[PDB]
């Protein structure tokens, strides 16, 4: 989870399902390094 | 602990140490480029200049046709390439700036032909004189008794030299004439 | 956890000079010359 201290709301996020442009109050995650793309194994896995 | 927190943190500021010890050494490398390249040209300015002997020029008819210049290398300068430089015109009627043309008879140029030297552009030594060669009747019209013109033979290197041809008074019985 | 942080700090890569390709009238390459930084182990730059 993710607390969201904004200039305006100051919620928690919470992850959602592959959907981008319409994640309200959720964060996504989208792989950079690594085969998995919500979950870090190794020390070199980068999610975005 | 405290012996564990303080060699990893000791390792980190000698990493840093050698970063700021790595911008002001580079940062000193390219100023020391651009400040020795600054002294060379700046001097070279100065120095390398031309001097111009005499003027002499053809008369046909009643009108000079043509303006020669002997030009020489200036004291203490150092190689004085005539291509490479250029010449002001302010005449009675033009007004524009010539430049080399390799070969002529020259339009809108000037041309050289080496009175003495092993170059007919460059003036390498220091009792060498290149003849500057500017037709008349190609920049603009034939200059007639009277028509002053004015010269500034500018180096490469920015440094000008000022040169006012006067046509003498009277252009009768004479075949060249030393403006 | 003492080794991987040791590591971490340590193992640092240090970029020497950047030059590039240009034609027509624009840049289209970015090149690095790298090296490892001082006292730093092997780094595979593929992980990078
Ligand atoms: C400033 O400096 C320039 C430098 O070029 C100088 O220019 C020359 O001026 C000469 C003269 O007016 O003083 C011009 O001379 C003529 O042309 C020459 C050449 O053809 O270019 C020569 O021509 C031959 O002369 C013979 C001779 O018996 O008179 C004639 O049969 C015929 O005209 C030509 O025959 S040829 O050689 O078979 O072609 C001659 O001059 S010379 O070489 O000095 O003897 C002149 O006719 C010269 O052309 C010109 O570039 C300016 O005068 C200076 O003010
Ligand atoms: C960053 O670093 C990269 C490193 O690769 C660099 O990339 C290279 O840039 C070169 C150039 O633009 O500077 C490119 O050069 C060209 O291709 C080469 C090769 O084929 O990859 C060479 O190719 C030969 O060129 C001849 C020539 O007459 O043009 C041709 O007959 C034919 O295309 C090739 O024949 S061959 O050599 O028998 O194979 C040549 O460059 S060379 O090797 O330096 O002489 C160029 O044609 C290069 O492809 C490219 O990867 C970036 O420029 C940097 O910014």
């Amino acid at each position: 989870t993710i607390q969201w201290i904004g200039p305006d709301x100051a919620t928690t996020l919470t992850y959602x399902x592959x959907x981008x442009x319409x994640x309200x109050e959720n964060f996504t995650t989208x792989s950079i390094k690594g085969x998995x793309x919500x979950v870090l194994v190794d020390q070199s896995d980068r999610i975005k | 602990q405290v012996g564990i927190g303080t060699l990893i943190v000791f390792i980190a500021m000698v990493l840093v140490a050698a970063i700021a010890a790595g911008v002001l050494i580079n940062t000193a490398g390219y100023l020391q480029s651009k400040g020795s390249a600054t002294g060379e040209e700046a001097s070279a300015q100065v120095s390398n200049r031309i001097n111009i002997v005499s003027a002499y020029g053809n008369v046909x008819x009643x009108x000079v046709d043509y303006v020669n210049l002997t030009v020489r290398q200036a004291a203490g300068a150092d190689n004085i390439n005539l291509x490479k430089s250029t010449i002001q015109w302010i005449g009675p009627d033009x007004a524009t700036t010539l430049t080399y043309x390799x070969x002529x008879x020259x339009x809108e140029n000037f041309t050289t032909x080496s009175i003495k030297g092993x170059x007919x552009x460059v003036l390498v030594d220091q009792s060498d004189r290149i003849k500057v060669i500017m037709y008349a009747x190609x920049v603009x019209x034939x200059l007639x008794x009277g028509x002053e013109v004015q010269l500034t033979v500018t180096t490469q290197y920015g440094s000008k030299t000022t040169y006012w041809a006067q046509v003498p008074e009277s252009l009768k019985d004479k075949n060249a004439v030393x403006l």
